[PDB]
């Protein structure tokens, strides 16, 4: 999150990030596998 | 501050034994800070 590539994937003006954008950004960092990616998606707040 | 001129030049590692330092940097820090940013900084063409 502190890294700047994640800031690249962030695009909404009010902060925040779409779940799909989160998935592909955290996949591009290539540090988490698929299960951990889905687990982070689950642990996210996932506001409507 | 002066070394920034030579990063994006196509002939950076001349009079130096290896010529793949650009590719090693891209493979090392590319996936954290951004592969496209690495290409822009190092004067690299990803397809080429």
């Amino acid at each position: 999150v502190g890294s700047e590539a994640f800031q690249d994937y962030v695009t909404d003006p009010r902060g925040l990030i779409s779940k799909k954008d989160f998935q592909k950004a955290m996949d591009s960092q290539k540090q988490f596998t698929g299960p951990e990616i889905q687990f982070l998606l689950s642990c996210s707040e996932a506001d409507e | 501050q002066w070394d920034r001129l030579v990063l994006n030049t196509p002939s950076f590692p001349s009079n130096y034994w290896d010529k793949f330092v650009k590719r090693k940097v891209l493979d090392k820090h590319g996936d954290i800070f951004g592969r496209e940013r690495i290409a822009e900084l190092l004067g690299m063409d990803l397809a080429s």
